[PDB]
């Protein structure tokens, strides 16, 4: 019968005490893990931190476990019972805030072998914590990782360690909006070392680049375009003071809306962004430019003529090629 | 032996039957202390108190034993309060409470030699209160808590607020508001819901008293900044529409944009309060001036320096005037 | 005789009180009157077209099974924690939308048997009704967002939903509601649902909800009001002050726009067109209308030995002086006229 | 008869039904019919890209050992109470992205056992599911959004998933929606899936929601329209003067600039373009062009008066031709 | 020597330990060392005058009917689903504004029995304090946020509550901030509570936050002073350009009333005068007495008519050599006060 089985295997008539490690007053039982992205995305900037959908996976050695009379080798089981088994208590050293998923059962999946080996599935929806470094905002390559990690035991107790082949599988369908995530997940070690005891920890890398189509377009072609109004705010006659220093306010005003948007966009972080500097760099030229051509009135006011139209014809000549380079640096230090 | 006493108390004792079951009703004593008073959200009409509610009645099937040592306290766990009869006490003006268990469920109970009980369990109560945003920067809100009973009518339960200190802060210190002295009338409050008969309530009454300082300057001195300007602006009178007619438009743009973002914040209710009071008479005077302008235009296009003189002396006189009044009437 | 032996006799071990079966079993329907209190309204959402109600939910179907005798009190008051050993209806709100208990203390139930078998039941819910707004008439609307009680494990011919014939819908004594007011007519209609597997009850209260004109008037039209007349006293100067003036009608022009796009920013972004948004396309046309006939009458005056040029463009902006006036009026009557009604 | 007695008899403590084994155990799988019912459909939140549903999800498998023959009836009903202890399908939403019950008055669940053995069960979940969207014809796209019912616990040898041949996805008669609308004509296709611990039955519906163009159709195009026939009026003014021809001018760019800001803010941070950005962008160049034009005219201003005049009528003339061509094509392009 | 009959001997059915009376019951009061872990800090928001910190709760009290002497080991491991059927302290955060346990694929608890009757017990709670801001010296400031271990149940002679002697408060090695930075030294001062039903245990500790200026310096600073630039280039132009010089001055008017109101918008609707505030109101005021001076010149000039214009070119020259001396002298005298 199929319900004795499951007794005399556990429960009542077992004997089996779910509170005892496998292999107790002995070596280490290990926990080969292998997490499944179900879905990842919401990389939310504000609060540093972004939500995966992990199908985490486990499978140690249980020896009590073994069982002789069914031939099959892989049998399955109800996810109503495997919380009379012991199991690993990994936690996320990061995890920030996280829950299970109930709806119409559990969702976790219990499957022991023939020898003893015990799969262990479950469908968890973390919102981890990474440190970002937004240095190249544009043009960032994130790095953020999720630590599993024991707590219950030493180091000496449960040892974890990732599957030799296929140990981090993403689906086929996976996409996000503005990152993309990278092919390479390096697996390293993250032992942790408290004043309790050596915990073992586990921890997986993602590499994150930041696609720069969204960036590029709204932030830096409405610059690109005021720059060029200040360069035709040049292409005007002398006389019409009130309309060039007109066209040099509401230059300058739209740079420091545009300043203020993208500055109130981000997390008010202490250091400067990439975009931060081409932001001061182009309202930097919109002063200046409006400071010459004040210049030059003064010049004017006080031979004079011929002098300020000298200064003028230069600044119109000397301006577009001081952008260019600005903009080659620019570009090529922030690309390397 | 040690919880033998505490086992022999609880055998036998129903939970479910009220103390003098067939007598009369049982007088609970209510005693508040707020650890900590959260900020009044005007959005939503309401705020967030964090109290340590504290109840006192008479059980008299929970008498100590004569058996029993020490003067009068007999503390127990807070994992025990499961098997002793609770007023059934709620918030009529909740509308998202919680409970505290940190490291383990905050309640206490002691128990003394009379029968007496306390619980003094710790709630994070988020009650409501219905403002009256009239007088809306110079206002003195009261915000209530009341508390009632729920299954049991007067005449099985009944709340008195303690002879002592029923309420018991010591220091608060909002971020824009200050509470000094309360008052907790309307002690009764017992209500009378259709059909069913009279339930028990009591409540307490604040004064929420609003400090003036951030939008004296907030508002206060932008506006009179750009009422000033306008005045200037009368100063030069140079006749010349390029450098005369924006100071008045932009006086007017930025009081409709100061009022717009000022009063995007508030609650959507219907009627004038003294903000939006202002905004409308300082906006109205920029108006004014622009139209004055127009009207020295037309008549130059008698002199308009003698029009011009008439502005500079009575723009002045009449805001300070309007001042004046505004300040003696909402003061 | 002891009270916990008649509790135990009524329910629990020592009575044969089976909480799974419906009174009458294999016999007529149990008929639940049910009758809410109103306790507070709040939070009626524009965005997400919803209205949070703080409800008091109460019912009272008649048990067989339950009578006593030995007691001489007849409104006989039980625990609201001995409640859950007995038969209750499971009424469901079809379009709740998301709702919880309230626990304070205690639960916040109330259990109470009559003597020949009615049980009054009365919980304190916390609703986050859905309903669909029209919002045609914007600023002057009147709203109708209704509740369903309704069974869900049961069947018409096994569970009828009734309100009570006087009373059936309390509202609380001070009870006041930013923006909306409620009115005090309630209808109450019949909602008997048709699903796959059958006829299941259901039983709806309609609450007709009016908007307030007070905020919406004053903060969205004073300042139309005030810049239409900002573009008059712009008709009121003369001809020679070209830039101030296009520089006075760019400045309506841009405030008009930003002001019709912060028009929609408390509202869904619903695909009619609303009441309001007619009136600031109004205004916002009032404004191009007057930068548009300055921009024609110096046409007109610079079209130029005559004097014919200018005195037309005098009598064109005299005419426009005196006119753009009356029209405003004429379309506010109409306005006002067609939109209270 | 007592009820209790045959209640007790079929399933609970004297009864020897162990809830924890599938029926037909070492046999053939058992079809678990689905039909779910929308109650309440809506909530299309483009930022996060995903969508809340309301559903009565219903199911009915046969379990051979739930026959009886006592009582006279076939469909009889049961108490929502009891029904956790019996076996029920363990069924997941493979992009819930997080969900709840409904518990109010009393759970919300629906159980009805026939004679043969056919298993009813109705219970009401509030999804919020996680639809990837694309937005190339952002104001005119027909999204498709769609929900993936999968068993976790089961392996697809031991369980198929299959939905009613008849009326599989019902709806409310009364659902209504802003924004999009719901189609009548639904897709359900099979999405059996091939995870790493064995192949899970799979069923998904695809919704088809269209947008209706009304707010967007009227708010961001024609306030366009407007704005160039205010150009094309800019254009029709003589020599006039300064304000006259830049004035106009000034304004139609700077209302144009609103109506960008305005069309951009709505939308998540996506890299490529989307549909109303080309045409607000066009609407852009073209107060721009006109503009230019004004200035070269004027740089231009009896013979280069004539020539200056007639370049102003050719303008006049010609632009609102390749304004027409412009739109039709821009249309057709999209109504295709 | 059974795992099983051990672990029941020690506790539960046939052990005789009744879990609702402390340890050394009718007498001295037992102590319970503490020692927290920042796991991850961070989270201050200014609005809600909060912050969100992860700890890791550790405790060890003293309980004589623990011991054992079966097992040779000391420092015996037990389940963390076990440590419900013994008695533990019940320390409560006084400003705890809500918290929460995690429970990720098992509860987080941890018990270990010593050989002699110590029983350590660490937990990992993600608490969100609540500490009142003194933002006088908003951009500058050193803010002191605190929290108070506390417990709920018992009386000042039932539960003693110390800290350890030797790394009371420990921290992540790699923990960092935006904005703020986290200081070295931690005070452990006394909190104990006196409240209307007895005295009661309170220990509390100290982290001092200085506040980083990068952000708040650049972004609500550098425009600032580029605007009054401007208004200075506004003097360093020609007289006759009324126009121009009325636009610039109501541009710099219109631009310092913007930033002022975004300034003001991050921070709570608190009563007193921020340090930003009086920076903000000086530009202001430097930007409007600008701008009304041109006034006064443009008055003078119209009303020995060549005498006129002579003063009011004077006029426009001292204005334009005394101005940015006045406001360097302004920003020197307010620099030196926010520093010290
Ligand atoms: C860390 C490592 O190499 N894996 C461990 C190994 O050291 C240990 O001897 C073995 C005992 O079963 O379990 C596995
Ligand atoms: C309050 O009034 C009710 C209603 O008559 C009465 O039953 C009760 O005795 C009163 N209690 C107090 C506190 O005055
Ligand atoms: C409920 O009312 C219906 C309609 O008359 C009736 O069949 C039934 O008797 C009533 N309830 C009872 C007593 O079963
Ligand atoms: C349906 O259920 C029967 C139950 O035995 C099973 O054999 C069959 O494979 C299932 N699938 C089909 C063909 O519907
Ligand atoms: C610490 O524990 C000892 C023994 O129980 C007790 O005597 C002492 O009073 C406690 N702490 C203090 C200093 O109160
Ligand atoms: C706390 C008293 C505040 C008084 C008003 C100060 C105004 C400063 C700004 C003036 C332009
Ligand atoms: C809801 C009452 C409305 C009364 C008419 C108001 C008219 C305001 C505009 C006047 C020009
Ligand atoms: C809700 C009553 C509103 C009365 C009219 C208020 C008018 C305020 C603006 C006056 C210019
Ligand atoms: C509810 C009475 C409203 C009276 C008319 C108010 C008009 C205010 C605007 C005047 C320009
Ligand atoms: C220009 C007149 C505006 C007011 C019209 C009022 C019409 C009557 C309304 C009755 C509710
Ligand atoms: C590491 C300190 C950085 C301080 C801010 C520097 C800003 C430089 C750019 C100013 C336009
Ligand atoms: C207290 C009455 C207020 C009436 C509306 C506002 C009048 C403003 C006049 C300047
Ligand atoms: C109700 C039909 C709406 C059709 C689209 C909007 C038309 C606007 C016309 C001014
Ligand atoms: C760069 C995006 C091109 C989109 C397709 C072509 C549009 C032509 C519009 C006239
Ligand atoms: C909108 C203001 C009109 C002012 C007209 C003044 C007429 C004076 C004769
Ligand atoms: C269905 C709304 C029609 C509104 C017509 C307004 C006409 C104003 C002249
Ligand atoms: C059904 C909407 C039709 C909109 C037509 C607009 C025509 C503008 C010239
Ligand atoms: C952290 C010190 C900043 C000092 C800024 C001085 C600016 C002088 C114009
Ligand atoms: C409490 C401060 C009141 C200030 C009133 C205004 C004084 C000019
Ligand atoms: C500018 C006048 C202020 C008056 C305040 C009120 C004095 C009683
Ligand atoms: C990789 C993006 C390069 C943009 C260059 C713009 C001139
Ligand atoms: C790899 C991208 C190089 C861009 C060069 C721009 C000059
Ligand atoms: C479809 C209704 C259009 C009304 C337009 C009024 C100007
Ligand atoms: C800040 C303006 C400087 C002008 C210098 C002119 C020589
Ligand atoms: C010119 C002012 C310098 C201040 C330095 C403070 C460290
Ligand atoms: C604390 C007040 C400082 C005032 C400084 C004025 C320059
Ligand atoms: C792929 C990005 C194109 C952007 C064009 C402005
Ligand atoms: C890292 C600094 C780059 C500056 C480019 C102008
Ligand atoms: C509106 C003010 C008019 C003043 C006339 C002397
Ligand atoms: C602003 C004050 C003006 C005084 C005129 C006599
Ligand atoms: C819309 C106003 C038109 C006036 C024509 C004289
Ligand atoms: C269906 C929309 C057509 C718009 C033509 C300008
Ligand atoms: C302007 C032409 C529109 C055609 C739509 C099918
Ligand atoms: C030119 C294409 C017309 C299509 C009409 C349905
Ligand atoms: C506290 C008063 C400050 C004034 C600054 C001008
Ligand atoms: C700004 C001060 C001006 C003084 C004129 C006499
Ligand atoms: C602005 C004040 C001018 C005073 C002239 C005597
Ligand atoms: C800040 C004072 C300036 C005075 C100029 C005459
Ligand atoms: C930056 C200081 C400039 C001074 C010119 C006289």
């Amino acid at each position: 019968s199929p319900s004795d089985f499951l007794d005399k295997l556990m429960g009542r008539t077992s004997g089996y005490d779910a509170r005892i490690r496998p292999n107790f007053k002995g070596p280490p039982v290990n926990v080969s893990c292998n997490i499944f992205i179900n879905s990842f995305g919401s990389i939310a900037e504000t609060t540093m931190d972004y939500r995966v959908n992990i199908f985490l996976r486990q499978q140690w050695n249980d020896p009590r476990l073994a069982y002789n009379e069914y031939p099959d080798d892989s049998l399955d089981l109800d996810p109503s019972m495997l919380d009379s088994i012991w199991k690993p208590d990994l936690f996320f050293a990061n995890e920030k805030g996280a829950h299970f998923h109930e709806i119409t059962t559990d969702n976790k999946l219990l499957r022991i072998s023939r020898n003893g080996n015990v799969l262990y599935s479950i469908r968890i929806t973390l919102t981890l914590a990474c440190p970002m470094d937004l240095k190249n905002f544009p043009m960032d390559v994130q790095t953020c990782i999720m630590q599993l990690e024991s707590f219950g035991y030493t180091m000496n107790d449960l040892i974890f360690e990732w599957q030799e082949q296929g140990a981090v599988q993403v689906a086929d369908g996976l996409t996000l909006p503005q990152f993309i995530l990278k092919e390479e997940k390096d697996l390293r070690y993250c032992t942790k070392h408290y004043n309790t005891g050596k915990f073992t920890c586990i921890e997986a890398r993602f590499h994150l680049e930041r696609q720069m189509g969204y960036y590029l377009i709204q932030m830096y072609i409405p610059s690109l375009l005021i720059v060029i109004l200040s360069w035709i705010s040049f292409w005007i006659n002398m006389d019409a003071a009130p309309a060039r220093v007109g066209l040099g306010i509401t230059t300058v005003l739209t740079m420091t809306t545009q300043s203020s948007g993208s500055r109130a966009s981000l997390p008010k972080v202490s250091y400067v962004k990439a975009i931060d500097i081409w932001m001061a760099v182009c309202l930097l030229f919109v002063f200046s430019a409006l400071l010459e051509y004040a210049a030059v009135n003064f010049v004017s006011r006080q031979l004079f003529i011929q002098r300020a139209k000298k200064i003028d014809k230069i600044s119109r000549i000397g301006f577009p090629m001081a952008f260019l380079i600005f903009n080659m640096f620019y570009w090529i230090i922030y690309k390397i | 032996s040690t919880s033998n006493i505490l086992n022999r108390l609880l055998v036998s004792y129903d939970p479910r039957i009220r103390p003098n079951f067939k007598g009369i009703p049982v007088d609970v004593v209510v005693n508040i202390f707020i650890n900590s008073f959260g900020s009044i959200q005007e959005t939503t009409m309401d705020y967030r108190v964090n109290i340590f509610l504290r109840q006192k009645w008479n059980d008299p099937r929970l008498k100590l034993p004569s058996d029993f040592r020490g003067s009068d306290a007999l503390t127990v766990d807070p994992t025990m309060y499961k098997c002793l009869w609770k007023p059934d006490l709620f918030f009529a003006n909740e509308k998202s409470a919680n409970f505290h268990d940190v490291t383990q469920e905050n309640i206490l109970l002691f128990i003394f030699r009379d029968g007496d009980v306390l619980v003094s369990m710790r709630l994070s109560i988020t009650l409501s209160c219905p403002l009256d945003l009239t007088l809306f920067p110079m206002d003195t809100q009261r915000c209530k808590m009341q508390l009632e009973s729920f299954g049991y009518t007067t005449d099985d339960l009944r709340f008195i607020w303690q002879s002592g200190d029923p309420v018991q802060l010591e220091k608060i210190a909002l971020p824009q508001f200050d509470i000094k002295k309360e008052d907790i009338e309307y002690g009764n409050c017992t209500k009378y819901y259709k059909g069913t008969g009279y339930y028990t309530c009591v409540e307490v009454i604040f004064t929420l008293r609003r400090q003036v300082g951030f939008y004296m300057m907030g508002v206060y001195a932008p506006t009179l900044l750009i009422v000033v300007l306008s005045w200037l602006s009368f100063w030069i009178n140079p006749d010349a529409s390029a450098a005369r007619v924006p100071l008045g438009i932009f006086s007017v743009l930025s009081l409709a944009s100061e009022c717009t973002t000022l009063a995007a914040e508030l609650p959507k209710v219907s009627y004038v309060k003294a903000l939006d009071v202002w905004l409308i008479a300082c906006l109205l005077f920029g108006f004014a001036s622009l139209v004055e302008y127009a009207v020295v235009q037309v008549m130059l296009n008698t002199a308009a320096k003698r029009i011009d003189l008439y502005a500079r002396a009575l723009f002045p006189f009449c805001f300070l005037f309007f001042n004046v009044i505004y300040w003696s009437i909402y003061l």
